[PDB]
């Protein structure tokens, strides 16, 4: 209820480490692929936790 | 009958009306591009670039489906008035032969 906010922006973003990192079990994308991840920018991201 | 049509514009409003017309419904097609039919986005290289084939298929076919229904309205538009043209033409042609 109290999920965190964050921004994150002005940078360059490597997601195939993230991607890679097949230890965390839930990894799953639905507006975008991760393999087409590594190759797409954005105007900006939000990250919660 | 020079400085009637010189100085009224109205008499040539079947010519202009015609012209209209299909610039209208080109116009309307050329629009329709950007419609989305409920799909993700309108435009074909960045699904591609966003989705993988297995998931970018489903957009697509939505994007064609929309994209070729409109295309042959546009084309039963098109010959229907090429069919009252036609028709026209052949009343002119009788007009300059009597």
């Amino acid at each position: 209820y109290a999920w965190n906010r964050k921004r994150i922006s002005n940078c360059v973003a490597d997601y195939s480490v993230l991607y890679n990192s097949a230890s965390f079990s839930t990894f799953k994308c639905y507006g975008v692929s991760p393999t087409k991840l590594n190759d797409l920018c954005f105007t900006n991201v939000y990250a919660d936790s | 009958i020079q400085d009637s049509l010189s100085s009224t514009a109205s008499a040539l409003g079947k010519l202009q009306d015609v012209v209209n017309q299909n610039a209208q419904a080109l116009n309307t097609l050329v629009k329709q591009l950007s419609s989305n039919f409920g799909a993700i986005s309108s435009v074909l290289n960045d699904i591609l670039s966003r989705l993988d084939p297995p998931e970018a298929e489903v957009q697509i076919d939505r994007l064609i489906t929309g994209r070729l229904q409109s295309l042959q309205t546009y084309v039963t538009q098109q010959l229907i008035r090429a069919a009252e043209i036609r028709a026209s033409a052949n009343l002119a042609a009788t007009k300059m032969s009597e």
